[PDB]
């Protein structure tokens, strides 16, 4: 039969795609608009992707947030990416959002987190937060002491308190800690290290996802 | 009601299609009956052989994120769209021996919810951008643009004499879209929640809108109201999918509960429970002759039930 | 009971497992 | 004595949770993967061992005579030889393929698939079955006095009965639990140093190759005893002492279904799945 | 009004009953299995 071996080398194609893009890590970069997520791009119109290999291994990366619809309805799609790429620029916590310019963009950030972070979708993925554009941020924080935008602050306007308390905030509003993992990084735009760092994050990530279906933890 | 209903149905997986490695969003039954499409995240488009469980073709997606699917009425074309806005349409049958794709429509802002052919060089798309588009394949350009929804468009479907359709939203509302005028004929808006799916009637009359809040609502053109509400106080879950019997008796609808409940046209009784997927059933459709309904679900299984 | 040899230095081996 | 009953339990526990994980096993739930594809085949290895084994050498003990007959004797030989050599290289392909899931993880994302497990299941049966093909040539039931059938294992020339003891010994005991207990330590040295509770499943981690040797070590002692010294190894190691020592044994048949996938909230929400 | 597109409805329903192989199961000859 000519279509029986028609389906059988179909099949066999189908199987070594499938062998040959189970091994990619599937990245899902959903940061924010004006964020520096475009920097993180570059150190490696609905979705973009990117395709690197850094240590023999691939990454491909959807560079999404451009679909500007409302978000119920796709995100569903990315159920089963290694992580969450989710990129915040530190230094636009006194930056005005273009949309609206009555609401501050840390608000919206943190909405934007919480709303991600608690989804059915993504009950069991880590997400890989990049802090963009620090070494714009300490003279921001030398000049404006983040108190506005944090009136529960209660802190002086030095950097380290000030990256710590963002910090903890973008760790806050996790409420499922158990299996999901905010593995935060601070990143200059001149930072050339993101990529090793997004190596060692994911090694991280298929470890404890191989100790999850090898039933040890 | 005066009607006597058929009852329990029993309707047995005839037919499984197992070779997709990730999640099938959407299923196009051809009008030949014989040939079935599959789009999954895999990033592979699959034309089926549904009655021997063959694969005609395995086409390499270049966007994986394909979250609509359609077969031409005449089986020349296929086309996908999905998150990369992009409705490519592809060549099956080639001249080179190699599946080749034909277009690639770029001009929806919103990711593509639904794509249907009209014919075999036109085709109707809607998005999540309020907006559904009516496209020339040769032209490569939008031939019309139907506006006047205030949400995201989700679920379009096609009447048989392909001259009027309607469309559902997110604003919990559905429109009756003229082909040719582009200009709304009339506006049900007695939903509460986003309508997931939709489906004609084979009379072309009355449609089914397949919400979220578990009520696949029917609709008519001619009556101008509500004649039937599909609430059950078991179904608290959306309406994945819906689709109809050739009398269109069994108004099929896929569920997020893991299972396609049956219903009853006339009387409002879930005439079946087809549990059958390990994950929720995304795509569900009759075959145009009415001799199969097959499912696909996140499970990467497309079901054929005899 | 079952004295796998019954004898005196017979060497008639048992099953292993 | 007592042993009737520990016989008992350890059928009843190792027949029917070690079915219900074969069940769970078999039909695909979302919770199958390579792991549970090999525990699958261990499963399976460990059910037959249940079956063949416990109550066809308490037999021989517990009545002093084999009841059965010579076919029936040599297949159910052949059944011990083949459980026994799947059981212990089936644990330590468990243990590899956690060494490479845990251990060089991109190694595991490269080739740790379904049909590696494949592969590898079918290559530890076929291996056992060729190993243990001299297992039912030579298991030649001997008329043991007047009227007792014992199913001796009598070899042509002794030096190839040590032999192929010893052979045994170091391919079914030594090597692979140096194999798995290596792997076991490193997989605890990474957790320790890669990446806390995982530090409490060390301990799990530690009973899965103390205990292993703990309950393996005494048969292949007894039947290196009973290959070299010959006359006499029997009558130390005859009756309730080797009816208990094979006990430990299939108490490893009983402990394999409880460690992997029961002690484990997901086989248990596997469970309800399923019902 | 309701009763005209009901009864429509109903009509188009029991007119086409008779040739739907999901209200009455298809028999097993005419399927090659």
């Amino acid at each position: 039969k000519a279509a029986a071996e028609r389906s059988k080398m179909i099949d066999k194609n189908l199987r070594e795609d499938g062998e040959k893009a189970a091994r990619e890590v599937k990245l899902l970069l959903l940061g924010a608009g004006e964020s520096g997520k475009n920097t993180i791009v570059k150190q490696m119109t609905g979705i973009v992707e990117t395709h690197f290999t850094f240590k023999d291994l691939h990454f491909k990366m959807f560079d999404v947030g451009a679909q500007r619809s409302e978000r119920k309805k796709w995100i569903h799609c990315f159920e089963g990416v290694t992580a969450i790429i989710f990129c915040v620029a530190l230094s636009a916590y006194d930056l005005v959002l273009a949309e609206d310019e009555e609401m501050n963009r840390m608000h919206a950030s943190m909405k934007l987190f919480d709303s991600i972070c608690n989804n059915k979708w993504f009950t069991d993925t880590s997400i890989i937060l990049f802090l963009n554009k620090k070494d714009l941020f300490e003279e921001k924080i030398t000049h404006s002491p983040l108190t506005i935008c944090f009136p529960e602050y209660t802190g002086a306007n030095k950097y380290d308190e000030a990256a710590s308390y963002i910090q903890s905030k973008f760790e806050d509003l996790n409420k499922r800690k158990d299996t999901k993992e905010i593995y935060t990084h601070f990143t200059c735009s001149t930072d050339t290290k993101n990529v090793q760092f997004v190596f060692d994050a994911v090694t991280d990530v298929i470890i404890k996802n191989n100790l999850k279906d090898c039933g040890l933890f | 009601n005066n009607i006597d209903p058929v009852g329990r149905i029993q309707m047995r997986t005839r037919r499984t299609l197992r070779g997709h490695l990730a999640k099938i969003y959407a299923m196009h039954w051809g009008t030949d009956s014989r040939l079935l499409v599959s789009a999954s995240q895999d990033g592979k488009l699959i034309i089926w052989d549904s009655y021997t469980t063959n694969k005609v073709h395995a086409i390499p997606l270049r966007s994986s994120w394909v979250m609509t699917c359609a077969y031409a009425p005449s089986g020349n074309y296929v086309a996908c769209g999905g998150l990369d806005n992009i409705c490519s349409i592809y060549n099956l049958k080639t001249r080179e021996g190699n599946v080749r794709v034909s277009r690639e429509l770029a001009g929806h802002t919103g990711y593509l919810s639904c794509c249907r052919f009209l014919d075999d060089n036109q085709i109707v798309t809607s998005s999540g951008d309020t907006t559904c588009a009516l496209w020339d394949i040769e032209t490569g350009q939008q031939t019309t643009t139907f506006t006047g929804h205030t949400g995201d468009v989700m679920s379009l479907s096609l009447a048989p004499d392909t001259r009027l359709f309607v469309s559902g939203a997110c604003d919990a509302s559905a429109k009756l879209w003229d082909v040719r005028e582009g200009m709304c004929r009339q506006t049900f808006t007695g939903h509460e929640s986003d309508i997931n799916a939709i489906c004609f009637f084979p009379n072309g009359n009355a449609f089914a809108t397949g919400s979220d809040d578990a009520t696949c609502r029917l609709f008519d053109l001619r009556a101008d109201q509500e004649l039937m509400t599909y609430s059950h106080d078991n179904i608290i879950c959306g309406i994945t999918s819906v689709s109809f019997s050739k009398s269109g008796r069994l108004l099929l609808a896929g569920y997020d509960d893991f299972n396609c409940n049956v219903w009853d046209a006339l009387k409002a009784d879930r005439a079946g429970v087809l549990a059958g997927h390990d994950n929720r059933v995304s795509c569900l459709g009759v075959t145009d002759d009415g001799m199969a309904v097959a499912t696909g679900s996140w499970d990467s299984f497309l079901k054929i039930w005899n | 009971q079952g004295p796998w040899l019954e004898e005196e230095e017979e060497a008639y081996g048992w099953m292993d497992f | 004595a007592i042993r009737i009953t520990l016989y008992a339990v350890i059928f009843l526990m190792s027949v029917g949770g070690n079915m219900l994980i074969i069940v769970v096993l078999g039909l695909s739930r979302r919770l199958r993967t390579v792991t549970n594809a090999f525990l699958l085949s261990l499963a399976v290895s460990d059910l037959l061992l249940a079956v063949a084994c416990m109550p066809f050498t308490l037999l021989p003990n517990l009545m002093g005579t084999f009841i059965f007959g010579t076919v029936i004797c040599k297949a159910v030989s052949y059944l011990m030889g083949v459980s026994v050599s799947v059981s212990t290289l089936s644990l330590v392909a468990i243990a590899l393929e956690r060494y490479s899931a845990i251990c060089r993880p991109l190694q595991a994302r490269v080739w740790q698939t379904r049909s590696h497990a494949a592969r590898v299941i079918v290559a530890t049966w076929l291996l056992s079955g060729l190993l243990m093909v001299p297992y039912p040539v030579y298991t030649v039931v001997q008329p043991v006095g007047p009227r007792v059938l014992q199913c001796v294992h009598r070899w042509p020339s002794a030096r190839v009965r040590q032999t192929w003891s010893v052979l045994l010994l170091l391919l079914l005991f030594f090597i692979p639990g140096v194999v798995m207990a290596v792997a076991y330590g490193l997989i605890s040295r990474e957790l320790y140093l890669g990446l806390l509770a995982k530090k409490r499943v060390v301990r799990m981690l530690l009973v899965i190759v103390v205990l292993f040797f703990l309950c393996w070590l005494p048969v292949y002692s007894a039947n290196t005893w009973r290959a070299f010294d010959g006359p006499g190894a029997h009558r130390a190691l005859s009756g309730a002492p080797i009816s208990f020592i094979h006990l430990l044994s299939y108490a490893s048949a009983c402990v394999n279904p409880l460690v992997y996938c029961f002690m484990h909230r997901r086989f248990r929400q596997a469970c309800l799945e399923t019902c | 009004k309701v009763s005209k597109a009901a009864a429509d409805l109903m009509a188009y329903c029991e007119a086409h009953a008779k040739e739907d192989p999901l209200l009455t199961p298809v028999p097993a000859s005419e399927n090659p299995f």
